[PDB]
RNA sequence: GCCUAAGACAGCGGGGAGGUUGGCUUAGAAGCAGCCAUCCUUUAAAGAGUGCGUAACAGCUCACCCGUCGAGGC
């Protein structure tokens, strides 16, 4: 048979257990084999969570690896160069991004999002910041969101 | 006449009047992610709006009088089930194929039945011993342990078109990961140029 | 610190049984 | 008096989605141990979740929408 398994691993730091472990060893494949080559395709990606799909055949021995796109909270912390975000969101800053920065993230995740417009991908991303103690353009993001709608920025687009 | 309802009928009427072909589609049983996928893929080819069936019917009947068009009043006759308005420039037959293309297979569950034949294909099913064998008991799926792993005896027919799939004959098929029926936007009927096309007519192929 | 089929970070979990 | 045939209460069936396993914390902590936040998107609608549940996931449920029913509800 062929079974596909996705787990999110720390990029470069992938180990033989668990998260990857309970997810493959039932596929009758050797464990490190699908570990070396992960830390290969996620070298650049050091320290961050990233989705990894392992397409295994259980029959005749073989696997393959598809490195996916990191979650949004991840992409945010390495435009900030941080590892752990706020303990009390909206009670502390951590935590600042410029609107062009968020845009760059939005195009990366827009294709997995529901939003069919850039401006909506961005409003999404801003929402995630509201959960983390990050601010954009030096203000609460709930506000930047209002402004994109109010037609304040608008030049950063089209 | 809750104010939201008047504007609702207004919005529907706008759609109806706005394009040459008006279709009622059944939206029921389509899970949200598939529906989001589909709204996304046909977004620039069509407009699609779900509403209560009673309001879609006013909107059709009112639109009909404004346009002096008796046969899209007749379209209201087909508003049934999970009904939604879809309006476009595509001729109906192209619309039908566009929507058939975009359906998807899903588990059959308890009390509906067979669009086609189901069926179980054999070899290993992956599971360890357990209650699952004492689950292919009832169903007449012949089963035993082969190589320490659950396996069915046969490529059988448990069903055939026209008679009932048991409640738990279905949740067996679900755990087997079997997807016999297609789900998606299903056309109840389509109006264009003084004609109402029905699913019978829209189906016909080349012989 | 131990079990079979039971955690997320260290090393135990689940399986046959 | 207000809501209600442009569809009441109750039941039943379907949908109950995406960023996203929100941040933190934790061995784990994914709506549902705890702390903080509680936005945005597709929408007919759908809480950063009401209760079960699971080691965590899963699953069941509930809000919410649509259907069915058809005369009452506050
Ligand atoms: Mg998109
Ligand atoms: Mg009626
Ligand atoms: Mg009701
Ligand atoms: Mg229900
Ligand atoms: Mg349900
Ligand atoms: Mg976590
Ligand atoms: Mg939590
Ligand atoms: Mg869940
Ligand atoms: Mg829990
Ligand atoms: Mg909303
Ligand atoms: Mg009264
Ligand atoms: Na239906
Ligand atoms: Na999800
Ligand atoms: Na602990
Ligand atoms: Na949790």
């Amino acid at each position: 048979a062929k079974e596909v398994v996705e787990v999110l691993v720390t990029g470069g730091r992938a180990t033989a257990g668990p998260p990857l472990g309970p997810a493959i060893g039932p596929l009758g494949v050797n464990v490190m084999q699908v570990v070396k080559e992960i830390n290969e395709k996620t070298k650049d990606y050091e320290g961050m969570q990233v989705p990894v799909k392992v397409i295994v055949d259980t029959e005749t021995r073989k696997f393959e690896i598809e490195v996916g796109i990191p979650p949004t909270t991840a992409l945010i912390k390495k435009e900030l160069g941080i590892e752990t975000a706020a303990h009390e969101p909206r009670h502390e800053v951590v935590g600042n991004l410029t609107l062009e920065q968020v845009i760059k993230i939005a195009k990366m995740k827009k294709d997995a999002m529901l939003s069919y417009t850039l401006k909506n991908a961005v409003k999404e991303v801003l929402g995630t910041c509201g959960s983390m103690g990050v601010t954009v353009e030096g203000k609460d993001p709930k506000e930047v969101q209002k402004e994109i709608d109010a037609g304040v920025y608008d030049e950063y687009f089209k | 006449m809750a104010p939201w309802k008047i504007e609702e009928v207004k919005t529907l009427k706008g759609l109806i009047k706005s394009k040459p072909v008006v279709a009622i589609v059944d939206m029921m049983d389509v899970p949200a992610p598939q529906l989001q996928e589909i709204r996304d893929k046909i977004r620039d080819k069509v407009k699609l709006r779900m509403s209560r069936n009673t309001l879609i019917i006013r909107a059709l009947k009112e639109a009909a009088e404004e346009l002096n068009n008796p046969k899209l009043a007749e379209l209201a006759n087909y508003v049934e089930r999970g009904a939604a308005i879809l309006v476009t420039d595509m001729n109906p037959f192209k619309l039908y194929k566009l929507l058939e293309e975009n359906k998807s297979p899903a588990p059959v569950r308890g009390g509906q039945i067979a669009p086609c034949d189901i069926k179980v294909e054999k070899g290993s099913t992956g599971m360890p011993p357990g209650p699952f064998l004492g689950e292919l008991k009832s169903v007449g799926i012949p089963a035993a342990i082969e190589k320490g792993k659950i396996a069915i005896k046969e490529d059988k027919v448990v069903v055939k078109k026209g008679e009932v799939v048991s409640p738990k004959l279905a949740a067996v098929l679900d755990r087997l990961g079997i997807k016999p029926i297609k789900v998606g936007l299903n056309i109840l009927a389509v109006y264009e140029d003084g004609i109402i096309y029905t699913p019978d007519v829209l189906k016909v192929d080349e012989e | 610190i131990a079990s079979a089929s039971c955690t997320t970070x260290i090393c135990t979990c689940s399986c046959s049984s």
